[PDB]
């Protein structure tokens, strides 16, 4: 029984404009086991409708998702990701930097 | 898409 | 090269319900068909557009193809919840990764048939498509049963047949957008760590295909020993972006510089920062 | 490869003012530079962003040579027009085109040095830089002047030593969107031209640079005799359009392909209609 | 003394789509003299702020240039270029098609 | 850039 925690990237599709309608994305990989609890916030609160990707694996058998939802960049809202997963014990929140 | 022949053991 | 593959992974639920089923199709970086045992109606299912064109046919063979592997999972994971005498409520995952390379010409390259259990190598089908390698005691038997039932020579023939012929149609079938190349977009950004370094961060944006080689070669041609690259990672629109940083005195950005290598680029990039 | 090249148009203006001088300055397929005689303050103004990074020295230097070399077009305007006996009156212009191309080393590959007067071939350094090729009488008459004077080896100096050397700077300044290539994104159109024949559209968009090869090849047919193809267009955004057409019989589309060659595609595009 | 007629073509930047700001080009080359008149029309009267690029000629000699402006591509409004040339008896209207 | 030297004629 491997298990591997899960590398979070936040970050948007396009160069993050404000007004520009965009995507937001949180991506986990590097993880084992598959399942995951990834949410996407806006100020705190939760995103609704946020898709994700089909369940694949690195060469490595680590599992990668990508979770994205359409979001417009701000200058007062502020976004991150939080994932949980067996290898944390509390939820890791990664907020969104736009330049990373 | 190929199903696997053999089983494991 | 062009590539076809499979990602292929049951995890069993005790207690739940049968053992979740999951089959993703990828042609190079490109992800063209899905099946999940937990949809609404479990079958094989288009994900890129060329793919809408196929005949009834077609879609239903893969289903079906499907619903046998999804069988062959379960008794799999069955017998090895038994083999290492685990207990039978706890969820365990099986993985398989198989499909096949084809060159320049667009004959195959390389075939491709492994499993992984619990994370870790199980068996997997060497280069020759003869002989397995097996990762502990229990691929050894597997190994054994094998390669007395000639599994081989039936996963041989998918790869060098079925899988190559329908890799080459679907280079076909998605030719416009399969064999484009998108350009990295890329750009050095600034910032100053401290007062006594900075930090200059190498960008490259909205690229396909996935694979790109950045690399930050301080004063000549000497590449870099600690230099933070992150993961490629998907754009959500089809392309990738990665980037590479260092951390460098103030008053000596110019001494760096960064390289992309890509499959769009006929010459690398040399970026350098100017503030 | 890589080219530097400079478009020079005169115009003379009998009765309306000095002739109307024009300069053009491209890297490749992108504009970087323009000098025009009309602007309220003529000077060399960059037209690439890239270039608003060069100091005020850079700039000076190339409007003094741009000046210099309006009254050199204006003396031989003026020259031109007493040799043919044209009438004081009439228009005329004369169209310089000078620069350099790199190779993959990125040393010089050819230089560039001819002239046209009143749209046709007029005197054209050879690709030896040392002798002319005279398309007239008048411009034989050019040539002895040159051949004494020594001008092929003031040109080839140029040539040889600055333009190969801006040419590399150009690159450096601009190179992480001068090296870049947009592959086009290419779609065939259907269009029922009769109630006997369709017209099939090949488009080829937002690529750069600008070359591309674009074929019909009917069963093989490397080419279509019958074909309507536009000629390369400007974008705007410095990326660039090409199409083309075949008109076929109703019921036999399927037989034609289309083929784009591109810097950006490593492999051609072949594409095919599918309604 | 050559005189080249210019080829003419009137085009849009992106895909047109009712309703989505494009650019309206259009591309007038193989010509000479230099001197030309280069007009867009909407609806049959003229489009300010129509922008050009910087005079510069081909391989040949001839010279081209890109006449520019921002409009809105919807099915009643009709948009044309209108090119005047010594070669030219009269100014030449051609109309624009989104399939070419 | 390069101007011009020796005048056509």
């Amino acid at each position: 029984m491997i298990q591997r925690t899960p590398k979070i990237q936040v970050y948007s599709r396009h160069p993050a404009e404000n007004g520009k309608s965009n995507f937001l994305n949180c991506y986990v990989s590097g993880f084992h086991p598959s399942d995951i609890e990834v949410d996407l916030l806006k100020n705190g609160e939760r995103i609704e409708k946020v898709e994700h990707s089909d369940l694949s694996f690195s060469k490595d058998w680590s599992f990668y998702l990508l979770y994205y939802t359409e979001f417009t960049p701000t200058e007062k809202d502020e976004y991150a990701c939080r994932v949980n997963h067996v290898t944390l014990s509390q939820p890791k929140i990664v907020k969104w930097d736009r330049d990373m | 898409y190929q199903s696997g022949l053999s089983i494991v053991m | 090269p062009h590539s076809l593959r499979y990602f292929v992974t049951a995890v069993s639920r005790p207690g739940l319900g049968e053992p979740r089923f999951i089959a993703v199709g990828y042609v190079d970086d490109t992800q063209f068909v899905r099946f999940d045992s937990d949809a609404d109606n479990p079958r094989f299912e288009p994900r890129a557009p060329w793919m809408e064109q196929e005949g009834p046919e077609y879609w239903e063979e893969q289903t079906q193809r499907a619903k046998s592997d999804e069988q062959w999972f379960r008794v799999s994971l069955r017998t090895a919840q038994r083999y290492y005498n685990q207990s039978k409520g706890g969820s365990h995952t099986f993985q398989r990764m198989f499909g096949c390379d084809v060159g320049s010409d667009w004959r195959l390259l390389r075939g491709y048939h492994q499993f992984a259990y619990d994370g870790r190598d199980y068996i997997a089908l060497n280069e020759d498509l003869k002989t397995w390698t097996a990762a502990d005691t229990a691929a050894l038997i597997t190994r054994r049963k094998w390669e007395q039932a000639g599994d081989a020579e039936y996963y041989r023939a998918y790869l060098e047949g079925e899988c190559v012929e329908w890799l080459r149609r679907y280079l076909e079938l998605g030719n416009e957008t399969l064999l484009r190349t998108d350009s990295p977009k890329a750009h050095v950004t600034y910032h100053p760590r401290s007062q006594v370094d900075v930090t200059l961060r190498c960008w490259a944006l909205g690229f396909y295909p996935a694979d790109i080689t950045l690399t930050w070669q301080l004063n000549g041609e000497d590449l870099t020993q600690d230099m933070e690259l992150v993961e490629t990672r998907p754009a959500g629109d089809g392309t990738f972006q990665k980037w590479a940083a260092v951390v460098v005195p103030l008053g000596k950005e110019q001494n760096y510089t960064c390289h992309v290598h890509h499959k769009g680029l006929p010459e690398p990039l040399t970026l350098r920062w100017k503030p």
